[PDB]
């Protein structure tokens, strides 16, 4: 196998509340080390690693680059938060929910953004939990989620299975049933 | 891209002020910095100005900026003849950070000549030299100088000294040839 | 661990000796907005319905390219040539939405703790290379400061069409297939 | 219309107080290697490399983020290509020249990358010979009697004639000091003969000093102008001496009455 040598640079801007409490962090990783680390609530370069000792000492002597740093918060992250991230934040899409069987009945609720999402499942009108498994969110990597939610169940004649979805995309809930054949 | 640079060539006297207007296209540029360039030289960075501010004051100099018109100028008040070169602005933005220039402005400040007495003399030849040489000298800036309409003898433009230490300036001309019969007496002009 | 409602990497700037080679991407929440192809000095953007928020210059890119260029340098040095080490990337293949044979689908490919990023990813029909309605996502970032990478495939779920998820790599002794039938 | 910014790296570490190029200037004939050399302002990191056709602003060549390009889309072709080999000096190589690649080459350096500050260039002058390099003869000619009795100064004025190509430094210095007080060179020389594209030359100066300075014979004066030929090992088949780099000088002391 060929021998590599990789370099990583991260700007991250961590947004809170609006743009109440801004908070810029900047990395410097050497393969999966982060070797030098600018924080905007520490307010200087700190060495994250030994080697990185003499890079933020240097850095944090000229006047120009620790100040550019610090002005990265509101020149960058203020910015892009203006630019696009208020409107990203404006985006809804809505999930598609369908129930099917694999006793086990499988909700899946596909297709959403963004990612805060509550999924019940019912039989006859009462929320079932005890027999409920539930997948992490799983990321499409187009700009949509999907989760998969199990009601473990032993069908009778009679019985309604409703699987209820919430989302900040619907003004109200979507149920979707599922009658024991 | 590009960026544009008027007037081409200005002269101001000594005392009044300049102005050098420029205009920009892509609407991204953060940073215009101004050079001056002296013969020989290269850009001397004298002010620059930031699409947050509208006026910047440094000195006798002074830089404007319409960030929605795409303009922004320069303003040199009071001049000096030390003011005499060649400026330029330029522009830049925060993901090109090279500079694009204008296509300079040559700007020349005419000194105020207090007391004209213009006089020819003529100098003392070299050992070493089969020519003569006049000078025409302490003449007000206003005065013409033109060139040799004489194959054989050479004139050249004017040009101002200072020394600097008293208050005086002058101007100068020389004029030199190996021709037998050259004269001192009027190889200039005039009134 | 640092605590938000929301994180933008405004630049994930990646540079790594073999090759040489870069990567340039902005993300949101997790997801790419645009990348700058570094060959054709070009934003691009894989997810269009983006561009209606945020142009970028892509010089800025080849700019911190060059920085990384030099600063991996330094940076090896002081490690004393510290290789990176391979890691053991994990393939899983799912559908998008739910599976009705006639319906049209897209399958897809999520490869995690990709380490370094440099991985072959092509999906198989019936044991053959598909090309047809193959697509990727860049190198997606992660707090661990390895990456995960997702293909997707298009496709028409048939009474019977067997797929694989092909993915090649150096934390692998061999080609890795992770199965997917309807 | 629309962009959004980002966190730009910096270079790490692991000059002098301005930029600096030499020489001022380089003469060669067409065909031949020509290096640009130029040490930054000391810890600059971003080095840019412009070209200046004279009569014209700069323009963008190349831009050098530490040891690494960051943007060579100046390069006017494959013939160009710039180095900078410890992130600190930058060396600008043109391979097989022409007479087209006649310009003054500006270098400028930046702490970050944004703020820019000029060398005093480099102009390399490219001819289709070298058969028509001479450097300047100088002659300095001594105060008007007339001139001290009616002003009380003394100007003194030196002719530098006879060089091509045009291009010379020229300097007054006194007692062993290079002065600027009371100088005046021409701005432009002129052609000895205009109607020529093969034209020498000339250029006059002025030194004016006051009386009494001009009357103490202790006062020495010398005219100086460097020029800029060919290098000691080019080789020169010419029936006459080799028009190499030099200075030429005309000296004159003060005189008493
Ligand atoms: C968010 O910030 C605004 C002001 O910036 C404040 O009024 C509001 O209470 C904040 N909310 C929280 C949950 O901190």
């Amino acid at each position: 196998s060929p021998e590599d040598f990789v370099y990583q640079f991260k700007g991250l801007c961590y947004f809170t509340n609006g743009t109440e409490r801004v908070r810029g962090v900047t990395r410097h990783i050497y393969n999966r080390e982060e070797y030098v680390r600018f924080d905007s609530d520490v307010g200087v370069y700190r060495a994250v690693t030994p080697q990185g000792r003499p890079v933020a000492e240097y850095w944090n002597s000229q006047k120009e680059v620790l100040e550019g740093a610090r002005a990265s918060v509101d020149r960058v992250c203020r910015h892009n938060y203006e630019v696009a991230y208020r409107g990203i934040l404006q985006r809804r899409v809505e999930p598609t929910v369908t129930i099917s069987p694999s006793n086990l009945l499988i909700c899946s609720v596909t297709d959403f953004y963004p990612s805060q999402i509550k999924v019940r499942w019912f039989r006859n009108d009462q929320e079932e939990t005890a027999g409920v498994v539930s997948t992490p969110l799983i990321r499409n990597g187009d700009w949509t989620f999907q989760i998969l939610v199990m009601l473990e169940m032993t069908p009778q004649r009679g019985d309604v299975y409703t699987c209820h979805v919430e989302h900040p995309s619907l003004q109200s809930p979507i149920t979707v049933e599922w009658r024991a054949q | 891209e590009n960026v544009e640079q008027h007037p081409s060539t200005l002269s101001v006297q000594e005392g009044d002020s300049a102005v050098i207007k420029c205009t920009y296209s892509d609407s991204a540029s953060n940073y215009f910095p101004w050079y001056k360039q002296e013969l020989g030289k290269r850009p001397q960075l004298i002010i620059d100005i930031r699409s947050n501010v509208g006026e910047k004051k440094d000195q006798r100099i002074a830089v404007t900026l319409n960030k929605t018109a795409k303009h922004f100028s320069l303003h040199i008040t009071e001049t000096q003849p030390e003011d005499s070169a060649v400026y330029f602005c330029a522009a830049s933005s925060f993901g090109n950070e090279k500079l694009t220039f204008g296509t300079g402005t040559r700007l020349t400040i005419i000194p105020n000549i207090q007391n004209p007495d213009p006089a020819v003399y003529q100098l003392r030849d070299s050992k070493s030299s089969d020519k003569s040489v006049c000078l025409f000298t302490d003449f007000d800036s206003q005065t013409n100088v033109s060139q040799s309409k004489d194959s054989d003898v050479y004139i050249t433009d004017k040009c101002v000294l200072d020394m600097r230490s008293m208050d005086f300036k002058s101007n100068s001309a020389v004029a030199w040839s190996n021709k037998s019969d050259f004269a001192c007496a009027n190889a200039f002009n005039n009134s | 661990d640092i605590v938000a409602d929301h994180v933008a990497s405004c630049g994930v700037n990646l540079y790594q000796f073999y090759g040489p080679s870069g990567q340039y991407t902005h993300e949101f929440d997790g997801d790419e907005q645009f990348y700058v192809d570094l060959e054709r000095k070009e934003t691009a953007w894989r997810w269009p319905e983006f561009s209606k928020f945020g142009g970028f210059d892509p010089q800025g890119a080849l700019r911190n390219m060059a920085v990384a260029k030099h600063n991996l340098n330094i940076m090896i040095k002081r490690y004393n040539s510290t290789a990176a080490t391979n890691e053991v990337p994990e393939v899983t293949v799912f559908s998008k939405s739910p599976v009705t044979l006639g319906q049209p689908n897209t399958l897809i490919c999520l490869v995690d703790n990709i380490f370094p990023p440099v991985v072959n990813i092509t999906w198989l029909s019936n044991g053959q290379s598909v090309t047809e309605g193959v697509s990727e996502t860049s190198f997606l970032s992660k707090s661990d400061h390895s990456f995960f990478k997702i293909s997707y495939l298009t496709f028409l779920p048939s009474a019977d069409e067997i797929y694989d998820c092909k993915v090649e790599h150096w934390g692998l002794d061999q080609p890795l297939l992770k199965h997917w039938e309807p | 219309r629309l962009l959004m910014l980002f966190a730009k790296d910096v270079v790490s570490r692991n000059g002098g107080a301005g930029v600096s190029q030499t020489p001022s200037n380089k003469v060669t004939e067409k065909g031949k290697y020509v290096e640009l050399r130029c040490d930054p302002i000391s810890g600059h990191t971003a080095l840019y490399w412009y070209r200046q056709s004279l009569g014209q602003g700069p323009e963008f060549l190349i831009y050098f983020q530490g040891t690494g390009a960051a943007d060579d889309s100046g390069l006017p072709n494959d013939r160009f290509f710039a180095v900078r080999p410890e992130g600190s000096v930058s060396t600008l190589k043109i391979q097989r020249t022409e007479r087209g690649d006649s310009a003054v080459y500006l270098c400028a350096t930046s702490a970050l990358g944004d703020t820019q500050y000029f060398g005093p260039g480099t102009r390399l002058t490219v001819l289709e010979d070298l058969k028509n390099v001479f450097p300047p003869e100088v002659a300095v000619f001594e105060p008007s009697e007339a001139e001290i009795s009616h002003t009380q100064k003394a100007t003194l004025v030196c002719l530098a004639t006879g060089f091509y190509p045009d291009h010379v430094e020229l300097s007054w210095w006194v007692n062993g000091k290079e002065v600027h007080s009371g100088v005046c060179t021409d701005p432009q020389p002129l052609k000895e003969q205009p109607a020529l594209n093969d034209s020498r030359y000339s250029l006059s100066s002025r030194l004016r000093v006051s009386a009494t300075f001009w009357q103490n014979p202790r006062n020495h004066f010398r005219c100086q102008v460097q020029f800029y030929g060919l290098s000691e090992n080019d080789e020169w088949t010419q029936d006459r001496a080799k028009p190499v780099t030099q200075i030429v000088s005309a000296e004159a002391w003060g005189r008493a009455d």
